[PDB]
RNA sequence: GGAUAACUGGCUUGUGGCUGCCAAGCGCUCCUAGCGACGUAGCUUUUUGAUCCUUCGAUGUCGGCUCUUCCUAUCAUUGGGACGCAGAAGUCUCAAAGUGUCGGAUUGUUCACCCGCUAAUAGGGAACGUGAGCUGGGUUUAGACCGUCGUGAGACAGGUUAGUUUUACCCUACUGAUGAAUUUUAUUAUAUAUAUACAUAUAGUAUUGUGACAGUAAUCCAACUUGGUACGAGAGGAUUAGUUGGUUCAGACAAUUGGUACAGCAAUUGGUUGACAAACCAGUGUUGCGAAGCUAAGUCUGUUGGAUAAUGGCUGAACGCCUCUUAAGCCAGAAACCAUGCUGAUUAAACAAUACUAUCUUUUUUGUUUGCUAAUGUAAAAGAGAAAUUAUAUAUGUACCGGUACAUA
RNA sequence: ACGACUUUUUUGCCUCAGGGUGCUGUAAACAUGAAAGUAAACUUUACGAUCUGUUGAGGCUUAUCCCUAGUGGUAAAGUGU
């Protein structure tokens, strides 16, 4: 698997609040950090479509709760620029929890699934009903 | 004691004193080396900023993300009428700089260059350049003779063409281009070959070239420092209000250090930006020049309506990838690269697909004065 | 020739101006316009309003 | 009242912090790969003292924010040396300050203590960086509260709540903006294969430029391919490049998306002009769209030579052998250094070339013993005289073919 | 900011106007039009938010939009050397 994203629109700072999206019990995902991301003192940490995130989860089964939890985007509000020639964008924020090496909690996104995250990530394109 | 993060400053410290520039012309601070091997050629031109489009581009880069898949990216239109070529320039190799030994003119030139030197060309009696450019050929062929013996580098004096623009000025731009290529008697030769015509920006730059581009940023006046610098605010409390200036500090030395950002002109700076692909070089001849092989129907470059403050290009085009300093209106000169350029995006073959000519005047949402009345139909 | 229609209208849409919008269902929705787009937003019924085509073409005056 | 505390500074550096030397042990065996007791020598002021020299006719007393600069005692990044360095890790370390050094939770708080990212989240200086920059939460005015202590008034480097943060229009500084003036001053050439400073240079506009000098900038990460290879017993598992992407900082730009409205069309509430259209009024009445001009959360663009350091070597003595040279002679070699590049250059009271021009220019003679209307100045005259050239532990001619020969100082 | 800068001053330029490009969203007006009902005749005549037609209409579009040598204009005559 090949890593690159290309540039997407800046999203989502940490403390948003976004739909889990899947048959994992979870029902939101509570974002607490990005994996990756740079050192800056006037910046705050925010998200986009081919990033990694850690989470909690605020909304869903007991187990989860509380516990701290790797993510991945797969709906963004914020519109981002396609090399197609559109601005694209969803009207919802939504990513799946998985473990830190991109293995899913879930099984089955319910929503579409952008198209550079999920040719990005394999085990997402496989659960994805959609690619967008 | 130390600072509690670390962060660097804001803003370069290579650009104060960041005053007006001096002179409004994009004036080549210097040029590419010469190469004794190379054929003689002009290494630079003078065009003016027309506007802006997009371009439709077919892509190269096996192993990408996006890979060969055909991009849309923004371009920069400069409008190209030919230069007129007036005068040789001789300049020599001293341990305190070039000297410029003489100089030797056309016999015959524009009245436009001519209207440049006078300043109030309109009520003059508009003596200027009228009794010298009847010198001898004798005169002449003994300038050019000592210019051979003793310099070391050529330059020619090359202007614009005002008339063919739409600008409100009719003063021409008078500019040096330095000859790059053979030995100065072949640059001789080949100036004085060249001497009275007109040059064509075809003539110096090829297709798929990368180019430097110097120019004269767009003028906003004196700002404060979040403006020109681009400081944090000073949070919501502040009794002197947010865009009140950083902390200058320090009670030794006791002096403002000069590397403080502070209030002061914003735009109006000199600035070379380096290494513009070149995407198209549009003719005037050409009936079809903004047209393509894909979408065959009627183009030029000129937008439905005509650009924003410029509207028909007049002549021939350059169009060149992403953003070029300063304002529309303004004269540009481009220039060849220092050092030859071996990149893959130098290397590369553009394949243009589309050139967008929608109205820039409104949303743009019509392509051509035809394809409006065929939408339309029936009217008043 | 062509590449795609202007999603209000017939006539061919070109590279760099549109938008897109997916909704929650999952159809897409191609924009030509900011205008277009906020009767959208609004969520409204576009083919009521007398300047768009849909309804000239409706009140049978195409 | 600085004859005397609390503040900087200052001396000192006990104490704090940092570096040493030694060699009994530890380090499987082994003093020194890594360590290092029992000792002994310094360095620093990044701690706190000791102190009371300075200031008591007022140097605003903590912290935070913002914002910049400097250091190195290097945390990471570059080049390396050593290893108890199999690989992979990793450790000690040298040239190195080129470049970076974060998001939060809790605190009045330096400090602290966690969680998360990360390339590492190094340590410090600048009047304990920064109150006519802010903030005023804390210590530290007067109200009030509880506890202890005090007969009491009251006390409490005990806790707690509440409590006006004054002035720049001066000079400089620095940031940007104009601008004359400049012969004790200049000149790197000028003139037709030969001349020439004991010589040239008015000025006025304008164009082309020169470029001393001053400034300077780009940066890191990930993935894959190399390669599941070298190495390894296996488990594992790469120094390296190559390719594609992104981050941070910078410089622009606005086509195009978004943001933006007292350009501008439409809608509508209350009131007013008989209705009607037309309008007006409500400090922008209020909505919807909103070209244009700005702008980012948007878009583009962001060099390579030289001389080197550390270090590895080479030839090679001192010393028959040997030796990288702390003899001569050399060589390769870094994010360091200077150019290149790029910015300024009334930072050089700097300058060149070109174009056109101001009743005006040239030679000789006499004079220069309403504010003015003939008019004088020299920091150097007195023979102001003076053409090799590398050297200089040897040169220069001339003849031969950089070398040989022969002369000459 | 003001200086300063970019300019042009009759093969131009300004000024309006026309045309272009747009932006808004279908004007006033009239209908021996329709319309929830209303009242007044024994299906017609009065009244009626509204909607449709004539009608992609009407408006607005250079000030720092575009084109046009299309209209009419295009002065002071001052000052330093």
């Amino acid at each position: 698997t090949l890593k690159n994203k290309m540039r997407i629109t800046l999203s989502l700072p940490v403390g948003a609040l976004i739909n889990c999206c899947d048959n994992s019990g979870g029902k939101n995902l509570y974002i607490i950090a990005v994996q990756g991301f740079g050192s800056c003192l006037n910046r705050l940490p925010a998200a986009s479509l081919g990033d990694m995130v850690l989470a909690t989860v605020k909304k869903g089964k007991p187990d989860l709760r509380k516990k701290v939890l790797n993510a991945i985007i797969c709906r963004q509000s914020k519109a981002w620029r396609r090399h197609e020639g559109y601005y694209i964008y969803f009207e919802d924020n939504a990513g799946v929890i998985v473990n830190p090496k991109g293995e899913m909690k879930g099984s089955a996104i319910t929503g579409p699934v952008a198209r550079e995250c999920a040719e990005l990530w394999p085990k997402l394109s496989s659960a994805a009903s959609a690619i967008v | 004691s130390h600072r509690k993060f670390e962060r660097p400053r804001h803003g370069s410290l290579g650009f104060l004193p960041r005053k007006r520039c001096k002179r409004l012309r994009g004036k080549i601070r210097s040029f590419p080396k010469d190469d004794k091997e190379k054929p003689p050629h002009f290494t630079a031109f003078m065009g003016y900023k027309a506007g802006m489009t997009h371009i439709v581009r077919e892509v190269d880069k096996p192993g990408s993300k996006l890979h060969k898949k055909e991009i849309v990216e923004a371009c920069t239109i400069i409008e190209c009428a030919p230069m007129v070529v007036v005068g040789i320039v001789g300049y020599r190799e001293t341990p305190k700089g070039l000297r410029i030994l003489s100089t030797v003119w056309a016999n015959h030139v524009s009245d436009e260059f001519r209207r440049r030197y006078y300043k109030n060309w309109y009520k003059s009696e508009k003596k200027a350049f009228t009794k010298s450019l009847n010198v001898p050929e004798a005169t002449k062929n003994c300038l050019l003779k000592r210019i051979e013996k003793y310099c070391t580098v050529l330059r020619a004096i090359c202007h614009t063409q005002p008339s063919k623009t739409p600008l409100r000025m009719k003063k021409a731009h008078i500019m040096e281009v330095q000859i790059n290529g053979g030995s100065m008697k072949e640059k001789l030769e080949f100036v004085k070959e060249m001497l009275e015509k007109n040059l064509p920006v075809s003539t110096v730059f090829n297709p798929n070239e990368m180019i430097d581009v110097i120019s004269v940023t767009k003028g906003h006046g004196t700002k404060g420092v979040v403006s020109r610098y681009g400081v944090k605010r000073l949070p919501r409390k502040t009794h002197r209000g947010l865009r009140k200036v950083a902390c200058i500090g320090a009670w030794h030395p006791a002096r403002v250090q000069f590397q403080i950002p502070r209030h002061g002109q914003k735009g109006y700076f000199h600035r070379t930006e380096r290494n513009k692909k070149i995407y198209r070089i549009g003719l005037k001849t050409d009936k079809n020049s903004a047209s393509t092989d894909a979408d065959i129907t009627e183009k030029k470059i000129t937008p439905m309506g005509g650009f924003p403050h410029y509207g028909v290009v007049n002549e021939d085009f350059l169009l060149l990838k992403g953003c070029v300093a300063g304002t529309k209106k303004r004269p540009i000169t481009l220039r060849k690269n220092i050092v030859p350029q071996v990149s893959r995006d130098a290397l590369a073959q553009v394949s243009l697909k589309f050139i967008d000519t929608s109205s820039k005047i409104g949303h743009g949402r019509f392509q051509t004065s035809e394809e409006k009345v065929k939408y339309y139909g029936p009217l008043k | 020739v062509k590449t795609e229609a202007c999603s209000f209208s017939e006539y061919r849409i070109y590279p760099g101006r549109g938008q897109k919008y997916i909704a929650r269902d999952g159809k897409v929705y191609f924009y030509l316009s900011s205008k277009f787009a906020s009767l959208a937003l609004q969520k409204k019924k576009a083919a009521k309003l007398r300047w768009t085509q849909t309804w000239r073409r409706n009140n049978k005056k195409t």
